[PDB]
């Protein structure tokens, strides 16, 4: 769905 | 000579271009405003979960029926704390899955 | 206090609106990577653009509009003339009125600018009025006064 | 250069002719005007002079000019169904080394634009003014969804159309330029129309070199009331996003103020200032100055 | 601000190539720096 | 018939109507800004010590 898509970021992709 | 009597005659002059200009710019900025700094607020509009806030807000609602005021105090303390740290936002607003 | 009353219920309108547009999009879920239909644009973009041009170009337009207007004939109602020897009595005094006064013919014209046709700016002037603009006054030779 | 200054002294009818087929015939040939072409215009030419041999003072100054110079291409050019084929080379060719001039194209309706409306001196200046701005927005369209064909049609619909309305309905130094400088726009639509579209399209065109000069015309741009919203709108109706127009938004406006940084922080590894050094009474009392 | 400039310049890529999956997984990146007062420091740090 | 010399008459027409309406909005927009976002200027102006 792309509302789920578009809402779902966390900590980890900022990582390294 | 041919005389001239105008009825919406209060559209003359070049005092009315130079008011033209004028009210131009100030919707400019006005538009400006709405496609300026509207990422200064993502941290307060982009939540993905609001239900446990609502339950906060309605939670004070409810104290303040049946005046129990006491804990319309420790209710607000809880409210006033979340919007004052930005990250213990993304704790209670995110989705519970 | 105040200030703290109307803080909770800016967070409250906030958090409802949220709420809503949360809902409708569990309700009519939109698939991963599907592009915004193009009559969703073109309604919400075409209606903005539009917007901008008519707080531009539309503001003059009325006004330009105002000034396509018209002016009035106003023939004199009496031609007074009067001949003055030195501080005398006047020796000639005529008021042609209405009557006496009679607007220039499509022929008049005609022949007004026969005669002046050699004259380049006699016609440039007398093209600058319609045969309504011009009025022969005519003014009787006998002193209406004794 | 010499067809199109008659039409601006001559202003006739006949004297459209040509402009056009300069336009919509010469322009647009691939490989180059071909014989034809030039021996079409030698001929027209002399017919005019004829004609209006057999007819004031001034006449056929002008025309001496145009005929001797279409001559002398000719010397150099030999010192060194069919409607359909045309327009099938023109859409469907193999020698289109690609480029981008939208930029310019711009330029041109905005130079314009302002002629018009300095030099108001009404129905006339306000339809031209909306005429104006509506070629404008149509160009961005066929720009972002890159069509050839698109703008092969809007070519020869506004060619035939500013020829017309302006030598025969409308009727002037600045009607002179408006032509000249339209005139330009015309050209470099053609260069678009036969060289084709690239393949990166999209991107801003002040943000691509952090200097000085580009940080004052961007922050310039965006002083102009409306241009800055315009744009985006405009590219959010033509460019397939899966994005809304509130998110749009949020992306562009992070990648302004982005850029407004990286400018100041180029300058100041350009031009350091050492620690604990007073800043000038000079930008002071410049600055504080002005303000006050 | 140059790893954020990256994220916007790949926006764009990827808007012209049409692989529009990767617009919303970059959109979710941007959006997550800007809800986040803190990653957004580790994020623009000077790397020396 | 009688004349008519008014002293205050630079508040007639229904432009003068138009213009009224057009002030509401504008000061309503101002007091709006003091009720709106006044959620986003909370980590900088609640401070305890
Ligand atoms: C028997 C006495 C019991 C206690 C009396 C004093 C306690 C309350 C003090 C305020 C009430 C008396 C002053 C009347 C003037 C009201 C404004 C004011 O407080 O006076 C000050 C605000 O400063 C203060 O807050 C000092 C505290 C005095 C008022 C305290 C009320 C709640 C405190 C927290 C809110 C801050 C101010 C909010 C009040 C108005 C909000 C729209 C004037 O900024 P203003 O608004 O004019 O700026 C708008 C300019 N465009
Ligand atoms: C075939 C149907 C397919 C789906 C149709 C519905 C999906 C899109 C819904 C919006 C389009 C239809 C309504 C037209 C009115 C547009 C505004 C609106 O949405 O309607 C509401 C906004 O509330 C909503 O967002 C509810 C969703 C409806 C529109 C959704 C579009 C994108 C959603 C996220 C953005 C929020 C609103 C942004 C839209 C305009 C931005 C400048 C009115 O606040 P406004 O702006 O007037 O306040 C300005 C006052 N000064």
């Amino acid at each position: 769905d792309h509302a789920t898509v578009i809402h779902s970021g966390d900590y980890f992709l900022f990582e390294s | 000579d041919k005389v001239s009597p105008p009825s919406l005659g209060f559209l003359a002059g070049y005092g009315i271009m130079g008011l033209y200009v004028s009210i131009v710019l100030v919707i400019g900025k006005f538009v400006r405003g709405f496609f300026s700094e509207i990422s200064h607020s993502i941290m307060f509009e982009e939540l993905p979960c609001v239900d446990r806030i609502l339950k906060l807000c309605q939670d004070i609602f409810l104290v303040r029926e049946t005046r129990e005021l006491e804990l319309e105090e420790e209710l607000y303390a809880k409210l006033i704390f979340l919007y004052r740290s930005p990250e213990t936002m993304i704790k209670w607003t995110r989705e519970k899955e | 206090s105040l200030s703290s009353w109307m803080c909770v219920e800016d967070i409250y309108a906030n958090i409802f609106i949220i709420k809503c547009s949360r809902e409708t999009e569990k309700k009519y879920p939109q698939p991963k990577g599907q592009k915004k239909k193009k009559i969703v644009k073109y309604g919400m973009g075409g209606l903005i653009i539009l917007f901008l041009i008519a707080i531009i170009w539309f503001p003059l337009l009325f006004m330009s509009l105002v000034r396509s207007v018209v002016g009035v004939v106003n023939q004199p109602i009496d031609v007074t003339v009067t001949l003055k020897l030195g501080g005398y009595e006047p020796l000639f005094t005529m008021s042609a009125q209405q009557p006496s006064i009679i607007p220039f013919t499509a022929q008049a014209y005609e022949e007004l600018s026969r005669q002046f046709d050699p004259q380049p700016l006699a016609m440039q002037f007398i093209s600058q009025y319609s045969p309504e603009d011009i009025v022969t006054a005519q003014i009787e030779g006998s002193s209406g006064a004794l | 250069f010499i067809i199109i200054l008659n039409h601006m002294v001559t202003a006739s009818a006949g004297s459209l002719v040509l402009p056009v087929l300069v336009f919509l015939w010469a322009m647009l040939s691939i490989p180059r005007p071909s014989k034809r072409f030039w021996m079409t215009a030698i001929v027209f030419t002399e017919i005019a002079v004829v004609v209006k041999y057999l007819f004031t003072d001034g006449y056929i100054k002008y025309d001496l000019v145009q005929l001797m110079a279409l001559f002398f291409h000719r010397s150099q050019l030999l010192c060194y169904r069919p409607l359909r084929r045309f327009f099938h080379d023109i859409l469907h060719t193999k020698y289109r080394a690609a480029t981008d001039v939208y930029a310019l194209m711009f330029l041109a309706d905005v130079v314009d634009f302002i002629i018009i409306i300095f030099g108001f001196w009404p129905e006339a200046f306000l339809v031209m003014l909306l005429i104006q701005f509506s070629t404008m927005v149509v160009d961005r369209a066929l720009y972002l969804r890159k069509t050839v064909l698109g703008k092969l049609a809007f070519q020869v619909a506004l060619v035939l159309a500013i020829h017309l309305w302006m030598f025969f309905i409308l009727p002037n130094v600045v009607a002179q330029l408006w032509y000249f400088v339209k005139c330009i726009y015309f050209a470099l639509s053609a260069y678009q129309i036969r060289c084709g579209y690239p393949t990166r399209i999209l991107g801003n065109f002040l943000t691509k070199k952090y200097n000085h000069l580009n940080l004052f015309l961007f922050q310039g741009f965006r002083l102009v009331p409306f241009l800055v919203e315009l744009r985006a709108v405009m590219d959010w109706v033509w460019t397939d996003t899966t994005l809304s127009l509130s998110s749009w938004m949020c992306v562009e406006d992070i990648y302004a103020n982005i850029f407004i940084i990286k400018c100041s922080r180029e300058t100041e590894k350009k031009y350091p200032q050492p620690k604990g050094q007073k800043k000038k009474k000079i930008v002071k009392y410049g600055m504080g100055g002005l303000i006050i």
